[PDB]
């Protein structure tokens, strides 16, 4: 519920070992890269000079 | 299928012992020893040994005490034959 930058997707992670274990966290690692890859296209987020 | 060893691991408390226990069962299966106890699946000897392990099918105690019935049966049988040899 927060807007989850670097550090706060890497707590996430460690909750999730921490709570879980190692094979939910290994999902979910996979689950977060594919997903945040795929929102990055979507947003087209891009760099111009204005 | 396999990808963790994590309850492997669990069973043989140690991911150095669950190396060799799951090796020494892997070579039985591979070279003409034994056959799987979990249904294999397409899946190579060691990942096998593994499946194993994980259901608490295998350990050193139980391949300890596997090899020792081996041994003697492997007893029973030499002697009768060198007695049948005799004759």
């Amino acid at each position: 519920n927060q807007a989850l930058g670097k550090k706060a997707i890497s707590k996430m992670l460690n909750t999730c070992y921490r709570i879980l274990g190692l094979k939910p966290t290994v999902i979910f690692a996979d689950q977060i890269m594919y997903t945040g890859f795929a929102y990055a296209a979507r947003s087209g987020a891009s760099v111009g000079i204005d | 299928a396999r990808v963790t060893v994590q309850d492997a691991v669990e069973k043989i408390g140690n991911r150095f012992d669950l190396v060799l226990v799951a090796a020494r069962r892997a070579r039985q299966m591979q070279v003409g020893g034994k056959d799987p106890l979990v249904p294999e699946e397409n899946d190579k000897t060691t990942v096998i040994a593994l499946r194993e392990i994980e259901e608490g099918l295998i350990n050193n105690q139980i391949l300890d005490v596997r090899e020792r019935q081996e041994q003697q049966e492997q007893e029973a049988a030499e002697l009768q034959a060198v007695t049948a040899i005799a004759e």
